[PDB]
């Protein structure tokens, strides 16, 4: 079970849209990551955020998706801006809980986002 | 209540559930008796007023 | 190798699990260990008086 993840929806090209993974519990861990798949594409990293505080970024997501992390709330949060068509897929995070020195994320759940004038 | 990832209820005295998780959102709720009590009728004597 | 490890068998068992106040284990008594511990058991206490 553990965690879930919602928020979100369909908008025109050129908004803007916030998704959030909701807490499921405070839990250790280094890095909270964010993909989106696409039926016909396989699943491309599109966003990570450290413990430190390291923000990475895609070169094709660069200036337009953000991420933040709220302790206060425990939840990670995904600031979207200038939607293109592109974008359209379901949006998944995984935590960083450290098995056997690493592994073990927890993505199970995600979000359908898709960006399209109708 | 703070609620570890992997639990769902809760129960002081082993046989309440005083707490739960909802399913969708998960946020911790907890669960509390509605109301329940006696109803006492002061009055003096009949013989002296109603 | 330095490294190492060290394994054990789990096997039935009774114990008397002491939840903190956070929902956190901190503690615990084996019921078959030695009798001092059946006490502690069937008293559902950590300290029995003299
Ligand atoms: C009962 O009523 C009578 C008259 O109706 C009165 O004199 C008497 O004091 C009353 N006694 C009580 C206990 O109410
Ligand atoms: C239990 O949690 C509270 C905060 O909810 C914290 O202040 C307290 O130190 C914790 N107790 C232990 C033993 O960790």
């Amino acid at each position: 079970v553990q965690l879930q993840e919602s928020g979100g929806g369909l908008v025109q090209p050129g908004g803007s849209l916030r998704l959030s993974c909701v807490a499921s519990g405070s839990v250790t861990f280094n890095s909270m990551g964010w993909y989106r798949q696409a039926p016909g594409k396989q699943r491309e990293l599109v966003a990570q955020i450290t413990a430190g505080g390291d923000t990475h970024y895609a070169d094709s997501v660069k200036g337009r998706f953000t991420i933040s992390e709220h302790r206060g709330k425990n939840a990670v949060y995904l600031e979207m801006h200038s939607l293109k068509p592109e974008d359209t897929a379901v949006y998944y995070c995984h935590l960083q809980v450290p098995f056997l020195g690493g592994g073990y994320d927890y993505w199970g759940q995600g979000t359908q986002v898709t960006v399209s004038s109708g | 209540k703070k609620f570890l990832p992997f639990q769902q209820f809760g129960r002081d005295i082993a046989d309440t559930t005083d707490a739960v998780r909802d399913p969708q959102t998960l946020e911790i709720l907890d669960i509390t008796p509605c109301s329940f009590g006696g109803v006492s009728v002061i009055t003096p004597g009949t013989n002296t007023s109603n | 190798g330095a490294a190492a490890y060290y394994v054990g068998y789990l096997q039935p068992r009774t114990f008397l699990l002491k939840y903190n106040e956070n929902g956190t284990i901190t503690d615990a008594v084996d019921c078959a260990l030695d009798p001092l511990s059946e006490t502690k058991c069937t008293l559902k206490s950590f300290t029995v008086e003299k």
